[PDB]
């Protein structure tokens, strides 16, 4: 029986760009 | 998707293709992607492709990412958590 | 996330920091987050950060966590069903 | 073969607070 | 959560508490819930709790459950698909 | 290395009822 | 559901009836289907059921696949990640 | 303690049709 645990957060980051149109 | 500072994913223990939920705190979106390796130190948090519809550069966000374990190591398992300032750099 | 009174993760068999679907009665949200543990006999069904965007107080939801096991077990395994007074304490 | 199953429900919990800016 | 015919639980191979997605054909809808059992050959698939704001009766559904299987097993594996008439009886 | 497979597809089924305030 | 021509298939390794996440980059949408096998080398995607109030003909989606694997293997697996052209077909 | 990971992407694909009353 597997249960799903947080194992990583990352606390109120910010995002600093966004591209609609990458590729990779 | 997110492009992520390594500094980060090293201290969340995150891998390149490690799936990724983010939460917004500005919106309210709630999205799964995966993360990509940002260059080390910049402080990036990119969001690629259609989550950019969703989450926008200067929106507070939380990356958090889940494992499977058997019940015994769920019980003991202590989870990775990074604060940052508002440079994106840890504390 | 969603801080959770002790008493209510022991009766549903929630650990800190597991995977919690919470479904919105009042509204229909739907989101994943995961369990903290809240001070124990309170009635606590705290919703912090960007979820209190979806969920809000007063609100009556459900909260649900799964597992995934093999099919011999999945057939014999009995869920933990919690069932609650309008104050957050188990019931018969 | 593994399936997903239900292991916890806490049904029809009321909401008594909620932060948009918690800290933890 | 739904509520479904014991019928078509056993012809799609799904337990009571099976994790299911639903997705209505009427307005475009997903969402997760589990497999409750209701009685045998009613026709029922009830939409209980939440779920009811999304999923409404007279609603086209398909109902899909998901398995976590090994590389080799994946590539053999079979799914359990029920086509069911207009009073959701099995053909 | 696992992957998630299709199991079971009930195929346009029809929805016969709904209730929001459901005990169960 | 999503009808994937076999050529991409076997380019992304999926096999017919895994679990895909299509995510729509003109409107933002983002679902949870399964793989259906298409035509071989007719650049087919396409949207089958429910999905069609979603993601609609001529939008640009990108179709990803998820795996659940051990620590030491995650660290060396290497995904296969497809490119394509306007007309669906493999690139370099 | 297993990861999920990324394995599959079609990046940038083109949906050629749409079937909102597929049978299949």
């Amino acid at each position: 029986m597997l249960r799903t645990m947080l194992k990583s957060k990352i606390h109120r980051a910010t995002v600093t760009c966004a591209d609609l149109h990458y590729v990779g | 998707x997110v492009t992520i500072d390594a500094d980060l994913m090293d201290a969340a223990d995150l891998l390149e293709g490690e799936q990724v939920t983010i939460v917004d705190i500005d919106n309210g979106a709630r999205l799964v992607t995966y993360a990509i390796t940002g260059e080390r130190g910049s402080g990036v948090i990119g969001i690629n492709g259609a989550a950019a519809h969703l989450v926008h550069p200067g929106d507070l966000v939380i990356l958090i990412a889940y494992a499977t374990m058997d019940d015994a190591r769920a019980r003991t398992y202590q989870p990775r958590i990074v604060f940052v300032d508002a440079y994106n750099k840890p504390i």
